[PDB]
């Protein structure tokens, strides 16, 4: 500001002009040359780490079944842990732009029902996800359904 | 030596899938313009309905056309002088396309033509009626009017006198004829009629022009078992309307069907041509069966009154793909057959042909006789050849572009001296007439530049004083362009091309000036100046200022503004030649020519009069000198250099005296700045021979405006205009319009020297 007003003001009267270029070189290069001289001469990257980087309980893969190779991806879970029994596959489909927004669990009733111990572990299942709160991952599900299913077997004995 | 020069590709054009072929067209200009169309089938149909603009000083960067067609495109037409081209599809659309503001990268279209329906077969443009004729054996007759004979045919439709009407005449599918016609304004006139009764399958047609106005339609069935029908056109323009009058002309049969001996074979007619346009008493025939084919030539000559017989047929051929018709109009008497059969002189004797592998034909035209074969290692589609038939182009069936040397001497080993002779011989067609020589150029060898350079010296001077008056600027830049070829004297082109900027500033100043009152009557004032400036040799500038009636110089104090510029590019150009004394320089040249320096020297009496009548148009100098006259220490050495040359034939080196007056100069004016205008970015100066280049779409393996001296900034602001041969950048939309100098900027609208 101070000491530079001058300048403001004739470079602001002097503004968007087809030859402002020319009569700044033509009116500044001559000294500035001689003092100084010459011048100087399919499927996302976050869903292959986010399975690459989870526990060895697990090892989902792609559906056999359904579309492949586009923004939404459908995936087949199976559960390996000794100390817990076998379970439905729960199956997960994951939209595009997987960052920023939530995956959904298809839900398959018939498949849980006819057992004790598996609606039981639906149940579990259904409180678990309503407690599981917004813009969540899909290791978080998977952590939370070993959980669930570790807690259900409790329950039963 | 049959060669191949460049072969261009684009990437991704390639891999397609599901794509029937198409034909293609191809088209070449006067100009070093090609304007064609390829199959791609590459995600949208309308990359198969554009048109492509190529330069080929420039073939990596290439101009895309969305011609607004329905359907596949089938012929492409240059006009007489290259600025307009004619399209045409089925379904009608015939569109005539305009050069945008002069620039070669914009086109619009608004004039065109539409019948509802009907593809059309044939398309052609009127006549002008101009033509000359070359004489090989009269090339030493050291006369233009010798060496290059009017013809004079006779133009078709003439109105008011002898001025030509432009128009087009197409025909359709069916016997259907469209006719159309362009008045000087927008208007277009436009008209339609039946061939004859018979109205039947055209697959083929051609058109051709004969002397006194009339024009021969060929139509031919296509199933080689049918005669060939001949009409004859009359267009009359009766105060509304093109009227058309057609009658019948005498027909032929196709020949290789009588043998009895094996006539199943060659089934269909595939091509109909004429074996030059206005030449209407030749044509050529090419018919072919799923293997083989055969082509033959048949003529109208006096013995019915008038009859077809043939003159030559080939032996065996293979499958016809494309043929190629020559554009040199050799004069074809019999006293120059022999003349051009002793000396390599073959530029209008050849018939390209080619077939479905990589076999090039060139075959003689009166006898169908092989003489060059050429081998690429696939088959050609459309193909084109050139003026001077010095090259070629070719499409092949995929996304390359290639073109190949043709040389006179077709491998016949040549002296020296029948080979200068041939290559000026050609030179001067293209002097004579408006046309590039690209193709010259692309077989001049570096050792033989020097020669060529100076006999074209010598064949510009006596000449009969108005040959020379207005092929100065033409003589200039083709000895420009052949110098740079050679590393000898790479160095001289810059002392050439600023050379030609000299007299444009010059010649602009001297007709600027209007006296308000006449002196010296009989002399124009541009003469006058330059007589009393060569009759005084005094040595400083404000005596000579004295007698030269410095009440008359005035100016309307408007456009004296707009010259600053260049007045402060000629004493920029004056200090920086008074300063190079002391040095094969790019400013050498200068030094032992008098006429230059002369004017020069004139150039300067005129700025120190309007500096004197005005302050602030003077050129700003930057001596440290504040109590000395620069501009007359100027003149002061100007005027002594001047007077060491103005002797005829001086043959005299500047004394030391001089030598050191000049060095001295430097520690007084300081020397800001030059720019060498011949950018080196042509691709003549990079091929090399039997060494073929293959170059890709977008590689292409301090900014001034050259035309008006403005700077720019690091990056330049506004888009310009990039000159194709010379290279120069200039503004695309001056600045100044309201204030500019009008004598100056209107000589550069069109084109640049
Ligand atoms: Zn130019």
């Amino acid at each position: 500001q101070y000491l530079c007003q001058p300048l403001l003001d004739a470079v602001l009267a002097n503004i968007r002009s087809p030859v402002f270029n020319h009569s700044l070189y033509r009116t500044f290069v001559p000294a500035m040359t001689a003092i100084h001289g010459p011048p100087i001469t399919s499927i996302p990257s976050v869903l292959q780490g986010e399975v690459a980087r989870l526990d060895p309980k697990f090892l989902v893969n792609l559906d056999p079944s359904h579309c492949s190779n586009n923004g939404t991806v459908h995936l087949i879970c199976k559960l390996d842990d000794k100390d817990l029994p076998s379970v439905p596959p729960l199956e997960l489909s994951v939209p595009a732009d997987y960052p920023a927004q939530s995956p959904l669990w298809i839900d398959r009733q018939w498949q849980y029902d006819a057992n004790p111990f598996l609606q039981s572990v639906h149940r579990c299942m259904t409180s678990r996800l309503l407690q599981l709160p917004d813009k969540h991952s899909v290791t978080a599900l998977l952590n939370t359904w070993a959980q669930s299913v570790h807690q259900a077997c409790l329950s039963a004995a | 030596m049959m060669d191949l020069a460049y072969v261009c590709e684009w990437e991704k054009w390639s891999k397609s899938t599901h794509c029937p072929s198409v034909p293609l067209a191809c088209a070449w200009s006067c100009r070093n313009l090609i304007a064609f169309t390829m199959d791609l089938r590459s995600d949208d149909q309308d990359l198969t309905r554009m048109i492509h603009i190529l330069d080929t000083e420039h073939p990596w960067d290439l101009h895309s056309i969305p011609s607004e067609h329905h359907e596949a495109i089938t012929c492409l037409e240059w006009d007489q002088s290259g600025s307009r081209l004619l399209s045409a599809d089925a379904d009608g659309q015939i569109k005539c396309w305009s050069m945008a503001d002069h620039l070669a990268n914009s086109w619009e279209s608004s004039v065109g033509s539409l019948v509802e329906g009907d593809p059309i077969v044939a398309l052609s443009w009127l006549h002008n009626g101009v033509k000359l004729a070359l004489h090989v054996e009269k090339s030493g007759a050291s006369s233009f009017g010798e060496k290059f004979s009017r013809v004079k045919f006779s133009p078709s439709l003439t109105l008011f006198g002898g001025k030509p009407m432009e128009g087009w005449i197409a025909v359709t599918v069916s016997g259907l004829v469209t006719v159309s016609l362009l008045k000087p304004s927008g208007q277009v006139l436009t008209s339609t009629e039946s061939l004859c009764r018979l109205r039947g399958r055209v697959a083929l047609a051609d058109i051709a022009f004969t002397g006194g106005g009339n024009i021969v339609v060929a139509t031919a069935d296509g199933s080689s078992a049918s005669p060939v029908q001949f009409y004859k056109v009359c267009v009359s323009v009766v105060s509304e309307k093109c009227r058309i009058d057609t009658e019948i002309l005498p027909s032929l049969f196709m020949r290789c069907t009588t043998d009895l001996n094996r006539k199943d074979k060659f089934p269909a007619i595939t091509h109909l041509k004429f074996l030059a346009r206005d030449m209407s008493e030749q044509v050529l025939l090419c018919a072919s069966s799923q293997t083989s084919s055969i082509v033959e030539c048949w003529s109208l000559r006096k013995e019915t009154i008038l009859k077809w017989r043939i003159l030559s047929a080939t032996n065996d051929l293979d499958r016809v793909s494309a043929v190629a018709l020559p554009k040199l109009p050799i004069s074809l008497t019999n006293t120059d057959l022999k003349v051009a059969s002793d000396t390599q002189f073959y530029p209008g004797l050849g018939l390209a042909l080619a077939f479905h592998d990589g076999s090039v034909h060139i075959v003689h035209r009166l006898s169908l006789q092989t003489m060059a074969v050429f081998y690429s290692s696939v088959h050609l589609k459309a193909m084109q050849l050139s003026w001077t038939s010095l090259a070629l182009v070719g499409i092949d069936s995929h996304g390359k572009l290639s073109v190949l040397r043709l040389s006179p001497s077709m491998g016949h080993p040549l002296e020296v001296g029948l080979a200068l002779r041939h290559l000026l011989f050609l030179l001067e067609y293209c002097m004579v007439t408006g046309y590039d020589w690209w193709d010259i150029l692309l077989h001049v060898q570096p050792s033989m530049v020097q020669s060529l350079v100076e006999k074209l010296h010598e064949e510009y001077t006596r000449q009969t004083a108005a040959l020379q008056q207005v092929l100065s600027t033409r003589i200039l830049a083709m000895k420009a362009s052949l110098c740079k070829l050679s590393p000898c004297t790479v160095t001289r082109v810059c002392d050439y091309h600023t050379k030609l900027f000299l007299i444009a500033i010059s010649s602009t100043l001297k007709s600027l000036l209007r006296p308000h009152f006449l002196n010296t009557p009989d002399k124009s004032p541009g003469d006058r100046l330059t007589e009393i400036c060569t009759k005084i040799t005094d040595v400083d500038i404000d005596k000579v200022m004295i007698n030269l009636k410095t009440e008359e110089f005035v100016l309307d104090m408007n456009t004296l503004q707009a010259l600053q510029q260049l007045l402060q590019w000629v004493g920029d150009f004056v200090l920086y030649l008074l300063a190079s004394l002391p040095n094969l320089r790019p400013g050498h040249s200068f030094l032992r020519d008098g006429t230059s320096l002369g004017m020069l020297r004139e150039l300067m009496v005129v700025i120190r009069i309007w500096g004197l009548l005005k302050p602030s148009c003077l050129p700003v100098y930057t001596a440290t000198s504040d109590t000395q006259d620069s501009m007359s220490l100027l003149f002061r050495l100007l005027t002594k250099l001047w007077i060491c040359c103005r002797d005829e034939g001086p043959a005299s080196e500047p004394d030391e005296a001089l030598v050191d007056e000049c060095c001295l100069l430097p520690s007084q004016l300081l020397i800001p700045s030059l720019d060498w205008l011949p950018a080196s970015d042509g691709l003549v100066s990079r091929l090399q021979p039997k060494q073929p280049l293959r170059l890709q779409f977008g590689r292409a393996p301090p900014k001034i405006d050259h035309l008006r001296r403005l700077h720019l900034g690091a990056c330049p602001t506004e888009e310009c205009k990039a000159c194709t041969r010379c290279g120069c950048v200039t503004m695309l939309k001056s600045p100044n319009r309201t204030t500019a100098v009008k004598q100056w900027e209107q000589r550069w609208i069109k084109n640049c020297l």
